[PDB]
């Protein structure tokens, strides 16, 4: 995936090689070896083929995958990404109003005289009024480290869909 | 050799006790209304004169003219520890906030002293200053070739730390210095805080300063 860095619907090499099982219809050969009865010994090896098959798709979505969801994934791609803009520009904003508007070097420093330090004299603060109007005591210190053995696991793919013909081919399979 | 403390007395006691009879008979202490004047801060620079160090102590003028700068220093610390005897804008302030906190001597020093040099030296060419009148007081004459804008030099910063809120002072002597990073304060460095410190130009110390080249008649 550092190769196949692709996006939501672009044909994968593994779409590709579905599409070309599609056309070549050695999907209708796994099919009637699943289907028969008289070869029962390959059911192990062709269910591990389908397994093989469907690793990014999910059936939730495969199913609902009608002959008209081409225009429809065109208008929510472009809802998708009108109200990703959007959330990025509030952001933008949240964090423009959190900052002054003057610039960084304009200094002056305030005591809050009500606010302990870690010593025994009142808190000196030097990030400016806009940053004491959410005042939060960890805005200058960076994470911990936490160390390999005790690290969260994470998830080992994404959900990039495969191409739309393929996943009419895959919902008919 | 020298006893500098006592020294310090001695220049104390030519401090308090000296007198000249100016204003035409009037016995005035010159140097006790100085300090006067600054203790209330109504003056900020004193001119002693070697002259009248001379009156009754022609070996403290030696002592003087043959190692200046300490005995700069002397008269400066005699000057700042008579200060309270003599005592009937922004650093006044900081320095009033800091009394506070008690209730750095070079910041709480807002005065400055200078010799006045003796006449009995005579006025110097800049070519006869020779390398054996390195740290001694000489006069010179010349004419003033150029002369720089009054800039701000550092004499005493002061930091703030962000962490445990208490100042750092640091005095200033060489022409360059190291400024202060992280906090030397122990709650900083017991608990590995990681407390930085900031410049505080508004409080600390800074003096008028200003490079001319003199050049020969
Ligand atoms: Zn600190």
């Amino acid at each position: 995936l550092d190769q196949e860095k692709k996006i939501d619907d672009d044909a994968s090499a593994h779409d590709q090689l579905l599409w070309a099982i599609h056309l070549s219809g050695l999907d209708d050969l796994l099919l009637f070896l699943a289907s028969s009865s008289a070869e029962e010994q390959w059911s192990l090896h062709v269910l591990e083929i389908v397994s093989l098959m469907f690793r990014d798709q999910n059936p939730e979505q495969l199913a609902g995958v009608g002959q008209g969801r081409l225009a429809q994934e065109r208008s929510a791609d472009f809802a998708e990404l009108e109200v990703l803009r959007q959330r990025e520009m509030a952001e933008k904003k949240t964090r423009a109003l959190q900052r002054g508007n003057r610039h960084s070097r304009f200094g002056g420093s305030y005591i809050v005289q009500g606010l302990k330090s870690i010593g025994e004299r009142d808190l000196i603060f030097h990030k400016g009024l806009h940053n004491l109007r959410n005042y939060s005591s960890d805005l200058g210190k960076q994470p911990k480290k936490v160390p390999k053995r005790r690290q969260a696991a994470r998830e080992l793919s994404i959900q990039r869909r495969s191409a739309l013909n393929v996943r009419l081919f895959l919902r008919d399979f | 050799l020298k006893d500098y403390a006592l020294e310090k007395e001695k220049v104390k006691k030519f401090l308090q006790e000296f007198y000249q009879d100016d204003e035409l008979g009037k016995k005035q202490f010159k140097y006790g209304n100085q300090l006067v004047r600054l203790a209330h801060r109504e003056q900020v620079a004193l001119y002693v004169d070697l002259d009248d160090v001379a009156e009754d102590d022609p070996e403290l003028v030696d002592s003087i003219c043959e190692n200046a700068r300490r005995y700069a220093k002397l008269f400066a610390d005699a000057v700042q520890e008579l200060l309270p005897q003599y005592k009937e804008d922004v650093l006044d302030v900081y320095i009033e906030h800091r009394l506070m906190m008690e209730q750095p001597a070079e910041l709480m020093r807002r005065f400055e002293l200078y010799f006045q040099g003796p006449s009995s030296n005579k006025p110097r060419v800049i070519r006869e200053v020779r390398a054996d009148s390195v740290g001694k007081l000489v006069t010179v004459r010349g004419i003033v070739t150029r002369v720089s804008e009054v800039k701000p030099k550092m004499v005493v910063a002061t930091y703030t730390c962000d962490q445990c809120g208490a100042e750092t002072y640091q005095p200033i002597q060489s022409p360059t210095f190291m400024p202060l990073i992280m906090c030397p304060s122990q709650e900083c460095q017991t608990n590995r805080s990681g407390g930085r410190l900031y410049l505080q130009t508004r409080g600390s110390r800074f003096i008028k300063f200003q490079e001319m080249k003199m050049q020969e008649h």
